[PDB]
């Protein structure tokens, strides 16, 4: 953190970047079901 | 009093200083400079220090109010 | 155009073409010009064969359509003047990229 | 006496600015480089930012004049 | 599409071949996975000499890939 | 200085508070192609190669 | 006009505890004594309480000046408060709209207050950097045109009017400087010195040789051509190196 005209370090804090929720929509798991367009199910097995 | 006068000089500007990157020198005291602002100036830097051990690549700083080579 | 005593100026064809707007059509006609003040000079035609120092051997339609142009340029000059000193130098391997033109 | 205080600001030109990150710890970002020559470029924000049209980011720590919680990234 | 703002960069590129290796220090290697529009005079020698390409595998080759594994 | 003692593109010093001409600087020089290079002197001669 | 004296302890005492302020503004009282309205004299000053978000004109706290002066008076040194200081690090000289308001509340309990302000961020150039300040207060500043001038200092107040700054010399403080050098433990270590080189010399033999022999063909070969700053450079280091062994000399 600077100043805006005194220019010197105000603090320090750990590198990390920041994180991201305006790029991370969130889509519960289970706002649906795997028997409502089940049937499905045979290529849902071999991508578990 | 030679001595003295010395001392002064390398007070007069003292950090925060901002950076620019040496262009060329013009001629004795003189060089052209660009800013890393990236606007080019041409500029009076003091004598105390060498202008041909300078490198063509070197960023240097410089005053931001008088704008010149620290 | 060592022993000439001249510049060499190596024109790449290609490298005249622009997709910018209008940029294509003034780089032709204003090298000429350049090589006016430059003169005497070498114009080879660089891009229609080379040692492969340059990528590129031979191409018609636009190193030698670009280069035709030249002679066109010159034929004029030819008309308007009577003495020269700009040369032009083509390069090829093939007797096939010659247009009829040509 | 504060209620004068906050009116001049809004009489214009004043800056609107977007909030890219509601959040209310772990500051330190950054923003902007030095030169010299090669060209890759970098950007961050975090914190609460605020990016202003004059493209500038900045730190604020939060106030109830108006909700942060009523606010959104 | 444009070849202008990548200009300033490919100069640049030019410039630091030049101004170093004679008293070479530091190798400069390149990848391509397009390498069907370079410069010119990115090739020019002075600049660039060995182009290694990838091959096709011996049977000899094959086998002490699959001994490793197993 | 006066007009007569420039020759157009120089580089050139203009003060930012009075916007008059203080020095001239040396040349300079425009690629307005994607590739300049102009040799003035060459890269071979008569035994450059035989045969 | 105005002259305040600034004891010679005193400047260092401002200027440790600015600088521990950094870059927040820090305010303390002053105290000394008035003679006349001509000469003010600053014997000791004295911090109050820390802000981050700056000093107020009801951020003085009553009970700590009067506690501490009581303290001061027992210790067998007490005086009145002459004026107060105030920080500006980088924030100009100049004194804010903010700081007048400040400056009148103290007058209105004053007759007449002074206000240093240092500058501890400009302090690290090596040499003072310390303004005094007033309020245009006329009487003296009165002293384009000639009517024009008398009534514009009257119709007007409360502008910025800095002030002399001086200090007065003190020949005990002034020995006890001398003393803190020396070309105790000094008689221990002056002597040790001279040993110590001896015994390195070995090593830096070596050293001052290796120096010599890369300097010598540089200043032939620059012989021919011109000149250029690396040549002195070589010259100057060679007569540098020289000195270096004659105090290795000294020392038996």
């Amino acid at each position: 953190a600077l100043d805006m005209t005194t220019l010197t370090i105000m603090r320090y804090l750990p590198r990390e970047v920041d994180p991201l929720v305006y790029n991370m929509s969130h889509e519960d798991p289970g706002n649906v079901s795997y028997s409502e367009i089940g049937g499905l199910s045979e290529q849902i097995r071999e991508l578990r | 009093e030679f001595l003295h006068a010395q001392e002064e000089v390398k007070r007069i500007q003292s950090i925060p200083l901002v950076i620019g990157q040496f262009l060329e020198a013009v001629d004795q005291n003189t060089a052209i400079v660009g800013s890393t602002t990236g606007s080019n100036y041409y500029v009076r830097i003091l004598s105390t220090i060498d202008r041909e051990l300078l490198k063509p690549n070197a960023s240097v700083a410089l005053h931001k109010h008088s704008n010149a080579l620290v | 155009a060592h022993h000439t005593d001249c510049t060499f100026i190596r024109v790449s064809g290609s490298e005249l073409v622009q997709k910018f707007i209008g940029e294509g059509a003034r780089m032709v006609r204003e090298l000429f010009v350049m090589a006016r003040e430059h003169a005497p000079s070498i114009i080879f035609m660089d891009e229609i064969d080379s040692i492969g120092s340059s990528r590129l051997e031979g191409g018609s339609g636009g190193d030698s359509e670009v280069q035709r142009t030249m002679l066109e340029l010159l034929n004029q000059l030819d008309g308007f003047e009577a003495t020269k000193n700009i040369k032009v130098i083509m390069a090829t391997n093939r007797i096939d990229i010659l247009d009829s033109a040509l | 006496e504060n209620s004068e205080k906050i009116k001049v600001n809004k009489t214009l030109p004043y800056l609107v600015s977007n909030v890219i990150e509601l959040l209310d710890v772990d500051p330190n970002d950054q923003e902007e480089d030095g030169a010299n020559i090669d060209l890759d470029s970098q950007r961050k924000g975090k914190c609460a930012v605020i990016k202003t049209s004059t493209r500038q980011t900045y730190f604020l720590p939060v106030i109830g004049l108006v909700d942060a919680e009523k606010l959104k990234p | 599409g444009a070849d202008r703002e990548v200009q300033r960069i490919l100069l640049e590129l030019l410039n630091q071949m030049d101004g170093f290796d004679q008293n070479v220090n530091v190798k400069v290697i390149m990848a391509t996975n397009r390498a069907d529009t370079l410069d010119p005079a990115l090739l020019r020698p002075g600049r660039l000499d060995r182009k290694i390409e990838f091959p096709l595998p011996d049977r000899r080759q094959k086998r002490l890939i699959f001994s490793t594994i197993t | 200085i006066d007009i007569n003692d420039v020759t157009p593109n120089c580089r050139v010093a203009l003060r930012n508070d009075s916007y008059t001409l203080h020095k001239i600087l040396p040349n300079k020089v425009d690629p307005l192609v994607s590739l300049m290079m102009v040799e003035k002197v060459p890269d071979s001669t008569y035994e450059m190669i035989g045969g | 006009a105005e002259q305040v004296y600034i004891s010679s302890l005193a400047l260092l005492k401002m200027l440790k505890h600015g600088r521990a302020g950094v870059p927040m503004e820090v305010m303390g009282l002053m105290l000394g004594e008035f003679v006349d309205d001509y000469t003010v004299r600053v014997i000791d000053v004295f911090a109050m309480p820390q802000s981050g978000t700056g000093v107020s004109v009801e951020a003085v706290d009553p009970v700590f000046q009067a506690k501490m002066l009581d303290m001061l008076k027992q210790t067998g040194r007490p005086e009145m408060v002459v004026g107060w200081y105030h920080s500006h690090p980088g924030f100009g000289c100049w004194l804010s709209g903010v700081d007048i308001n400040t400056q009148q509340s103290f007058e209105a309990l004053s007759e007449r207050a002074v206000a240093v302000v240092v500058d501890p961020i400009q302090s690290v150039k090596g040499k003072v950097v310390i303004d005094a300040f007033r309020l245009i207060n006329a009487n003296m500043m009165v002293l384009l045109n000639k009517p024009s001038i008398q009534a514009l200092i009257h119709g007007l107040n409360r502008h910025y009017y800095s002030i002399t700054i001086n200090y007065r010399k003190n020949e005990l403080e002034q020995k006890m400087l001398l003393n803190l050098h020396k070309k105790y433990s000094e008689h221990c270590k002056h002597n040790e010195s001279v040993v110590k080189e001896m015994l390195e010399l070995a090593k830096n033999y070596n050293k001052a040789v290796e120096e010599e022999d890369k300097m010598t063909p540089e200043q032939l070969a620059i012989k021919n051509v011109g000149k250029q700053d690396p040549k002195r450079h070589l010259e100057e280091h060679v007569d540098v190196l020289m000195t270096s062994n004659i105090v290795q000399c000294l020392a038996a």
